């Protein structure tokens, strides 16, 4: 899902995240027994993350940690 | 002698019928076709679409069957297929725009902004665009049927809103079997039908009243509408051709979270209006 | 025309205007307008307007005349072709069909089926062997 | 002789089916018998089709019934008749691919391998005639509507899927009775119409919400 | 000059056909559609309007189609 | 030719029966003219039912439509 959201949003190589995040992810924003309503998320990441790139456009990778989670 | 009259009165019908031909159809329908050519679905999914042209012509001028066909081929050709309105645009304008309509709606105003950075940031690239569906809770008073226009005017994309919920056809959200007297495609592909975009702005108007139970399911039929990937290649009963509806911008009004199947549940995109403040009424009252 | 070819020889534009407005191919409403235009330069044009509109149908109900005559022609000598064509080989189809099937039944009537449903068939077949064109009910007189 | 006789018949009916019936009857001669040699019709079909053939010989003149009958006759030409895939040889390479398109799925994923080895091993026919049938039952949370797309891929069998979201009268999902306007905008059939293999994988969006008349 | 001429010749056929059969038919929604010009609705359901009586204005008498057409 | 015989004697007792019959049938339909006069309905139920009639007229039988709009 993560790749595919990564292109969805054209802004690959610039964001990335870390195995105990997601484990919050999950445990804390989503409760269903799929994983469709973890997708909309994955690509909320993404899309407040491109907002942040258009007004001010960083240098290399940015990673994300479970205390990183609120602001996107 | 009535025989004799009535058949040299048909070939006068015959001989006008001929001469509409050479000005409604012929090149006319030819340049259709080959405009469709251009700007219609791919040649893979326009194949139904040949198949019933091929009939109804073939079938004798003025043939009500080749209307019952020329009716799918003019609504596919009506109907916009890889053509959209321009992309993103600067966000700073807009912002203007989207605040000075409605005052507060942070949540809202977010995702809309948000929406055209990464219409930037994929930017020439070569990747699946999908515009995002949209629902609404709170009560009646907000505001969130003008949305519809805000929204539209925002992004200066053309909008039309439908007005779904409290109903019991499926047939009115899939058409039907063109089979059928008559023909109706599916609400929504009568609301895009107008709007020459693949990425409209379409407002459910409250969908929580849609109900299911005796005759064919509304409800049930927009889950193949609203699948996330699966509409991208939409089949419903009119139009046999696999739509693409994946670029279409979808907006849902509700009133509750309650009442909802939990398939359409487990599938939107959950926005929020709990309500606005008194300081905010009285706010929107001075200057609205 | 016995009333053009009398009063040629003068050259009033208000004369011609009147000679070719008295003539009132067209309705009554717009015989007011010449029965009142202090115009008579406008007369003949509007009038003009008129005629080659009417002129336009003069040759378009020509020409549909034509085309109805030439069509009739047409869907004469085709009904005759066509229908010959298809009758002969409905004519063959018929024998390889009912004619064929119920000789098939004969076959399994060596046990005396009773005929009387083939009587009622033959009814049927009777009417739609003569018809050696169109005649749906021959198919479901087949089936049945 | 007499089957000369039989020859000059067939073939004078072949020369007025080429020379009037447009897009119904030259398009017979030209294409209708390379159409039984690349998907083959049944002979109980063919002998009626060939008796129906000779019927709808009224174009130009124009007929409903020659443009239906060749409606029939084209959904005929292509839905595939006992012509089959490439079968699969090496179901260890299907494991893979079905690897790379789901994570999981251990229940499903051995179904259809036991589905594979037993067809890999069928000596006689006595397993083609019973089909096998798979109903998925969960959550819609998980992904079964593109597990149809990627099993037919891992099979090499093409691929369609079939509305089932909403069905209310019959033959809406069937195809529809013969005799009308004769345009079917999708069906049973419709998916066989989609995939030129006589065994492609087909799914359905559900069975839980289907039919729901009173006609049909 | 071709929309008052395809006009006319729509109205004088169709004035021939019904008199031969059904006067009050194609006729009859002719001359209401020329009334509706002089009380124009919304320019988005005029041509709708226009579009919907053109394609029923070339079928036979008595379609099907035509049944529930000539009443909408 | 025989089978365009066999037309002109068909359509031959056709004419005994439209002599009786279908004069019969026209009759219903004056009947039902003089019935629509003879109750007297007010001005607006008049118009509906020439309305009705019209519809009627210009459509032919056999149709689960008609049979609604003649009991109707
Ligand atoms: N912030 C706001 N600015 C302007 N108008 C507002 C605002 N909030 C609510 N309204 C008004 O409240 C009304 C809500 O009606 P409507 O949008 O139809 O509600 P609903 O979407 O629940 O059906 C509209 O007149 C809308 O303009
Ligand atoms: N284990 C998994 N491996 C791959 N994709 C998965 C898995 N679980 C869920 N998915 C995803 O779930 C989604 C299901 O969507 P779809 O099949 O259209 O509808 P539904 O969820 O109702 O079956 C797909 O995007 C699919 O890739």
């Amino acid at each position: 899902l993560w790749p595919k959201q990564v292109r969805e949003s054209g802004m690959e190589g610039r964001i990335e995240v870390t195995d105990a995040a997601i484990l919050r992810v999950i445990s804390e924003y989503t409760r269903e027994a799929g994983v469709r309503g973890l997708e909309r998320e994955l690509g909320k990441i993404a899309r407040k993350g491109a907002k942040f790139w258009l007004e001010g456009a960083w240098e290399g990778l940015r990673t994300i940690d479970a205390s990183d989670i609120p602001t996107y | 002698d009535t025989n004799q009259r009535e058949y040299y009165l048909r070939e006068q019908m015959k001989a006008i019928q001929k001469e509409l031909g050479g000005e409604d159809g012929l090149s006319d329908l030819e340049a259709l076709r080959k405009k469709i050519e251009e700007v219609g679905m791919p040649e893979a999914v326009k194949t139904k679409a040949l198949k019933e042209l091929d009939r109804l012509e073939r079938m004798q001028q003025g043939s009500p069957e080749a209307t019952v066909a020329r009716t799918y081929l003019d609504w596919l050709t009506e109907v916009p297929w890889s053509k959209a309105d321009p992309e993103v645009l600067d966000i700073n304008h807009t912002r203007q725009v989207l605040d000075e309509d409605h005052y507060g709606l942070k949540d809202v105003k977010e995702r809309i902004l948000e929406y055209l950075a990464v219409r930037q940031l994929t930017q020439g690239l070569d990747v699946r665009n999908k515009a995002p569906i949209l629902v609404l809770v709170g009560p009646p008073g907000v505001g969130k049927t003008s949305l519809g226009r805000s929204i539209a005017r925002s992004m200066n994309r053309k909008f039309h809103r439908i007005s779904l919920g409290g109903v019991r056809d499926e047939a009115e959200i899939r058409g039907h079997r063109r089979t059928y007297i008559g023909a109706m495609p599916g609400k929504l592909i009568h609301a895009m039908k107008q709007v020459g975009v693949i990425n409209p702005v379409i407002l459910l108007d409250e969908i929580d009243k849609m109900s299911s139970d005796w005759r064919g399911d509304p409800a049930s039929a927009m889950l193949e509408v609203l699948d996330p990937e699966q509409n991208n290649t939409f089949t419903d009963h009119y139009l046999d051709v696999p739509y693409d509806l994946s670029k279409v911008f979808f907006i849902t009004t509700a009133n509750t979270l309650q009442t909802i199947p939990r398939p359409l549940l487990d599938r939107m995109e959950v926005i929020e209006i709990p309500g606005y403040t008194n300081m905010e009424k009285q706010a929107i009252a001075r200057q609205y | 025309r016995y009333q053009l070819e009398a009063v040629k020889g003068t050259s009033d534009p208000a004369m011609l205007a009147d000679t070719i407005a008295y003539h009132a191919t067209w309705t009554v409403a717009e015989k007011q307008e010449i029965l009142e235009l202090t115009d008579l330069e406008a007369r003949l044009k509007k009038v003009l307007g008129l005629l080659s509109r009417d002129l336009e149908r003069f040759e378009l109900d020509k020409r549909v005349a034509q085309r109805v005559k030439e069509q009739m022609d047409t869907n004469q000598r085709e009904y005759y072709l066509r229908e010959q064509m298809k009758a002969i080989q409905k004519e063959l189809g018929g024998e390889d069909g009912l004619s064929d099937l119920e000789a098939l039944r004969k076959k399994i009537e060596e046990v005396g089926m009773p005929e009387a449903v083939k009587t009622k068939a033959l009814k049927e077949l009777d009417r739609l062997e003569r018809m050696q064109q169109g005649s749906p009910e021959a198919t479901v007189a087949r089936t049945y």
